[PDB]
């Protein structure tokens, strides 16, 4: 995740890691991935194990 | 207890305003299922609001 | 905790490490206490 917290510093090299078919994430992309947890589904099935 | 989710001493004894009945895990589920099999044929479902969406339903009253 | 290796792993990685893993192990063991303290076996928290 580039932007701040512990992974800052970090984000002049994420172009040159990209170039590799990897993906690095915004901290809003990142967030709406984690905010996707919490869907009804995923609690559900969290639920469930 | 077992079967809708709240006792009824509990209601005896303080006598609460409102009570939700939370449907989380498989003991929630199959309250959940108790309370969606209730019918008023004369065949409407009563608790007409709960269906395998709801993960809660509220009594509600005014003085208790 | 930045260039702390192995042989620099002092009282700020303790206290580090209390808070990334000891304490939100108390946190989980809070929550529960608290709903079990009230009967609450249908209401899991979802721990992120
Ligand atoms: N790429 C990434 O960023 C990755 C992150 N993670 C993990 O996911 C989480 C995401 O956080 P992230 O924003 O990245 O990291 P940060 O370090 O930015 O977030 C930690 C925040 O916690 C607050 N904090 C610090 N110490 C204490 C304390 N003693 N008590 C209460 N609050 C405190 C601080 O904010 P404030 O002082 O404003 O309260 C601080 O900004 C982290 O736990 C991280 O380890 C894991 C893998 C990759």
């Amino acid at each position: 995740t580039r932007g701040t917290g512990l992974m800052s510093a970090n984000n002049i090299i994420a172009e040159g890691i990209e170039k590799m078919g990897v993906r690095t994430f915004s901290q809003k992309e990142m967030a709406f991935n984690l905010l996707g947890l919490l869907t009804p589904e995923v609690v559900e099935l969290c639920q469930k194990s | 207890k077992d079967t809708y989710g709240f006792s009824i001493l509990d209601i005896v004894i303080n006598n609460p305003v409102n009570l939700t009945i939370h449907f989380g895990g498989e003991k929630g589920k199959r309250i959940r299922e108790n309370y969606s099999a209730m019918i008023f044929e004369t065949t409407e479902k009563i608790f007409k609001e709960i269906n395998e969406h709801s993960t809660s339903y509220t009594f509600r009253s005014e003085k208790g | 905790e930045q260039g702390i290796e192995l042989e620099h792993i002092d009282s700020k990685s303790e206290f580090a490490h209390r808070i990334m893993l000891t304490n939100i192990l108390r946190m989980m063991g809070c929550v529960k206490k608290q709903k079990s303290a009230r009967g609450i076996e249908t209401r899991p928290a979802q721990v992120i």
